[PDB]
């Protein structure tokens, strides 16, 4: 499985706007 | 599912550093995400693989677009802060002595590696509540006005070849600001920069520095300045201290001592690891 955090950037990335 | 808890932390300069939590289990990790516009992913990424205590661990470089994310573990201040809140007091002599020791220690083990920072500044250096101190943002350029301060003569002066020497001469310019409360050599240019390390330690000639005239970027009409005492660049520095930083700051790269021979100077030899003086 990935690391916990690759939600964190996914969620950097969608507020990144 | 927002089971994680990711907040801006500030500053800039490269990019914006976040912490995230994990509320499930509790872990945090600290995100620098950097803008581009793939020779800094290689550079960047070979941190992955220096592991050392004095060190910052990165968890992972991650290209995605236009963006690039450094995953790393999360300290809670870096040394400029820690300078700024200690400026009224000052860092305690045997919390200085520790965090040049253990910088030492890193860049040993990185020189050995035939790794360099080369762009070494207090705003690269994080510490924790334990009392370790670390190197970080390797690489971080390939991806200047605020490096300046800190840069070894021989690269103002346009040299081609970058000896481990440099991260040396950039460490002896912080431990100098820690003892002094100020930067050691603060320009606003690639020649003010010169001008100032030459009017403390001397304009530099042939018999000090073999080669030295033969560099891109030397000027025969530089100005001709005299060394200064270091008794009065850093007091009020210790006899031992002062022996070390003045090793430190040779103009001769040959000459500017290793991190390896640093590590066994007197002035080191009561060193401790104290919890910082502070609640940092
Ligand atoms: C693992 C995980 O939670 N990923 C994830 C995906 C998307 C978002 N939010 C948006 O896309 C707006 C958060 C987390
Ligand atoms: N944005």
């Amino acid at each position: 499985d990935p690391a916990w955090w690759v939600c964190a950037i996914a969620a950097i990335e969608c507020s990144d706007v | 599912e927002n089971f994680q808890k990711v907040e801006k932390i500030g500053e800039g300069t490269y990019g914006v550093v976040y912490k995230a939590r994990n509320k499930l289990t509790g872990e945090v990790v600290a995100l620098k995400k950097i803008r581009l516009d793939s020779t800094a992913i290689r550079e960047i990424s070979l941190l992955k693989e220096l592991n050392h205590p004095n060190i910052v661990k990165l968890l992972d470089v991650i290209h995605t677009e236009n963006k690039l994310y450094l995953v790393f573990e999360f300290l809670h201040q870096d040394l400029k802060k820690f300078m700024d809140a200690s400026a009224l007091t000052g860092i305690p002599l045997p919390l200085i002595k520790s965090y040049l020791f253990q910088l030492l220690q890193g860049l040993a083990f990185c020189h050995s590696h035939r790794v360099l920072h080369r762009d070494l500044k207090p705003q690269n250096l994080l510490i924790n509540t334990e009392g370790a101190i670390k190197l970080a943002d390797f690489g971080l350029a390939r991806a200047e006005v605020v490096t300046l301060w800190y840069r070894a003569p021989e690269i103002l002066l346009g040299c081609k070849y970058y000896s481990t020497a440099v991260d040396i001469w950039s460490l002896g310019c912080i431990f100098a600001e820690m003892v002094t409360r100020r930067a050691l050599f603060p320009g606003d240019s690639e020649i003010d920069q010169l001008f100032r390390i030459f009017r403390t330690l001397g304009t530099p000639d042939e018999v000090v520095w073999p080669g030295v005239t033969s560099m891109p970027d030397y000027k025969p009409s530089f100005p001709k300045w005299a060394r200064q005492d270091f008794s009065k660049v850093v007091p009020p520095l210790d006899e031992d201290g002062r022996s070390l930083l003045s090793q430190m700051l040779h103009y001769d790269p040959n000459k500017r001592i290793s991190a390896k021979a640093a590590l066994a100077h007197p002035f080191f030899q009561d060193v401790t690891k104290p919890v910082p003086h502070l609640r940092l």
